[PDB]
């Protein structure tokens, strides 16, 4: 599950969240979306069908889906998710890793050293 | 810390640089740049005595520190021509933040000698002002 | 950095020594303050004898310092050497916390006593 592009978060109108499921052996897989912990009606997002992924040796399949949601809700920090359901999984469970949130380092040094310059 | 680009003594700023041929990814390497500022905590704004209080704001423009305007000599064909080296040196006039060890700084003070007054001259940096 | 002298100096107890340091002969450098200081550990670089008239308590009666402006040199004499005077020292000009110095190393060895059958 991928973070939005930066340039769509500069006009501050709408943002896009893309859920990619890749590399599974049977060609039948569901994708459901949910806001926080409540789901959405399926007329609010777009999901594709599955295709034969190009691969060396053995065959896989992939599927994609997206969602356009309001920019200020993502700027607030509401959580979105993705539920990929499958028959060859333990319980067909989810993944919810997107929110709105550089590396700084602050040090204090005594440095009564041997002999140095600045 | 290998090659000196700027050694300025009106503002007391020094810039060096070095190509650090780093260990990992041995066909690419970084360019490091070191800058050193020494800030005096007891100097005035103009260098005279009663000017204004002690300076509390210090501004450094690296486009001015790296400037080069003294004419140079260039051998083009079989000739010596003189050229400039910068686009911006339309003019001292710069303000200095520190002193310099190799220059005098004096002042003038009027004192009384019974009758009239004089124009007594006073050394502000006593090491550099001997007549020699 | 323009300052130069003898890098290593050896003697034995009871003997004297004479150290010479060199500087550029510009008129600031002739009238400024000259110093001999012992760069110990724990931060400081305490002065032992200076050009303005300072002589320390440990160097009383033993040392002096003479400035020759036309050579651009200045000499330090130290008499009645001991084994506690082994360490790292510095010539210099001006203020100690700047770097117009030069490092000197001095080692004093124990002399002969009660083995003189050769
Ligand atoms: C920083 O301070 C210095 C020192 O005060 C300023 O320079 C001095 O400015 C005064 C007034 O402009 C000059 O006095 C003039 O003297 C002549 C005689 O030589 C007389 O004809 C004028 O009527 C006036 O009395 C003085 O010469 C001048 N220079 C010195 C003392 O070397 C300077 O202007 C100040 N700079 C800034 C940016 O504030
Ligand atoms: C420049 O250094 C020389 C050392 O080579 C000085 O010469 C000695 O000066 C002392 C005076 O303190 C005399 O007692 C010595 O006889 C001189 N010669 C030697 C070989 O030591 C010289 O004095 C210095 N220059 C000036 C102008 O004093
Ligand atoms: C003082 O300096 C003179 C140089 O004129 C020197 O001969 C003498 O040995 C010095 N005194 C000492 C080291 O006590």
């Amino acid at each position: 599950l991928l973070p939005p592009p930066s340039e769509e978060l500069a006009l501050n109108e709408l943002v896009t969240l893309t859920c990619l499921a890749r590399g599974f052996s049977p060609k039948d897989v569901l994708v459901r979306w949910l806001q926080g912990s409540q789901e959405l009606p399926r007329e609010k997002y777009l999901t594709w069908a599955s295709r034969q992924e190009p691969s060396q040796g053995t065959t896989t399949y992939a599927v994609t889906s997206i969602l356009r949601v309001a920019a200020e809700d993502w700027k607030k920090g509401e959580t979105f998710s993705c539920m990929v359901g499958h028959e060859a999984l333990p319980l067909a469970f989810t993944q919810k890793t997107i929110d709105r949130l550089t590396h700084i380092n602050v040090s204090v040094v005594m440095a009564e050293a041997d002999g140095t310059c600045y | 810390e290998r090659i000196v680009l700027v050694d300025n003594k009106c503002k007391c700023a020094r810039i060096t640089s070095r190509i650090i041929r780093s260990s990992e990814d041995p066909n690419e390497d970084i360019v490091e740049r070191n800058i050193r500022i020494i800030v005096p905590l007891n100097n005035r704004e103009n260098i005279s005595d009663p000017t204004s209080p002690l300076r509390t704001r210090f501004v450094y423009h690296l486009s001015d520190l790296c400037k080069k305007c003294d004419p140079t000599e260039v051998e083009l064909d079989n000739q010596i021509v003189t050229a400039t080296q910068s686009n911006i040196c339309d003019e001292a006039t710069e303000t200095c933040y520190t002193y310099d060890r190799n220059k005098c700084y004096t002042a003038v003070v009027p004192l009384v000698y019974g009758g009239e007054t004089k124009m007594v001259e006073t050394a502000l940096t006593p090491d550099a002002c001997y007549p020699d | 950095s323009p300052i130069f002298g003898p890098e290593e100096v050896n003697s034995v107890e009871g003997n004297s020594v004479s150290i010479t340091c060199y500087y550029p002969p510009t008129s600031v450098n002739r009238h400024t303050r000259k110093y001999w200081c012992r760069q110990g550990a724990r931060g400081g670089c305490i002065t032992l004898i200076s050009s303005e008239g300072y002589v320390s308590s440990k160097y009383a009666g033993r040392a002096n310092l003479t400035n020759f402006p036309e050579n651009g040199t200045f000499v330090v004499n130290i008499a009645q050497l001991s084994q506690d005077d082994s360490g790292r020292y510095k010539c210099g000009l001006g203020i100690n916390s700047r770097g117009l110095s030069f490092d000197v190393s001095l080692e004093v060895s124990q002399g002969p006593g009660l083995l003189n059958d050769t």
